Protein backbone atom coordinates (compact mmCIF):
# COMPACT_ATOMS: atom_id res chain seq x y z
CA UNK A 1 0.00 0.00 0.00
CA UNK A 2 1.11 3.57 -0.45
CA UNK A 3 0.60 7.30 1.26
CA UNK A 4 -2.45 9.18 0.74
CA UNK A 5 -3.63 12.72 -0.30
CA UNK A 6 -7.14 13.04 0.99
CA UNK A 7 -9.54 15.91 1.56
CA UNK A 8 -13.41 15.99 1.51
CA UNK A 9 -15.04 13.75 0.37
CA UNK A 10 -12.31 11.49 -0.69
CA UNK A 11 -11.60 10.82 2.24
CA UNK A 12 -14.73 9.24 3.66
CA UNK A 13 -14.37 7.56 0.01
CA UNK A 14 -11.29 5.72 1.65
CA UNK A 15 -13.10 5.31 5.25
CA UNK A 16 -15.56 3.33 3.13
CA UNK A 17 -13.28 0.97 1.14
CA UNK A 18 -11.19 0.39 4.07
CA UNK A 19 -14.29 -0.22 6.41
CA UNK A 20 -16.73 -1.65 4.76
CA UNK A 21 -19.64 -3.37 6.69
CA UNK A 22 -17.71 -2.57 9.62
CA UNK A 23 -18.66 0.71 9.67
CA UNK A 24 -16.91 3.65 10.78
CA UNK A 25 -16.46 7.00 11.86
CA UNK A 26 -15.99 10.72 10.54
CA UNK A 27 -14.81 12.78 13.05
CA UNK A 28 -13.55 16.28 11.96
CA UNK A 29 -12.25 18.66 14.37
CA UNK B 1 -6.58 14.63 13.88
CA UNK B 2 -6.70 12.16 11.46
CA UNK B 3 -9.20 14.19 8.55
CA UNK B 4 -7.04 17.11 9.12
CA UNK B 5 -3.57 14.69 8.43
CA UNK B 6 -5.15 12.95 5.78
CA UNK B 7 -5.99 16.34 3.59
CA UNK B 8 -2.75 18.77 5.26
CA UNK B 9 -0.33 16.07 5.34
CA UNK B 10 -0.20 12.20 4.55
CA UNK B 11 -1.88 9.58 5.58
CA UNK B 12 -2.01 5.53 5.07
CA UNK B 13 -4.76 3.27 4.74
CA UNK B 14 -3.77 1.67 7.85
CA UNK B 15 -3.83 4.28 9.77
CA UNK B 16 -7.78 4.83 8.80
CA UNK B 17 -8.36 1.35 9.88
CA UNK B 18 -8.53 3.08 13.17
CA UNK B 19 -11.60 4.82 12.50
CA UNK B 20 -13.68 1.83 11.39
CA UNK B 21 -16.23 0.77 14.08
CU1 LIG C 1 -11.86 16.01 -5.84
Amino acid sequence: FVNQHLCGSHLVEALYLVCGERGFFYTPK
Amino acid sequence: GIVEQCCASVCSLYQLENYCN
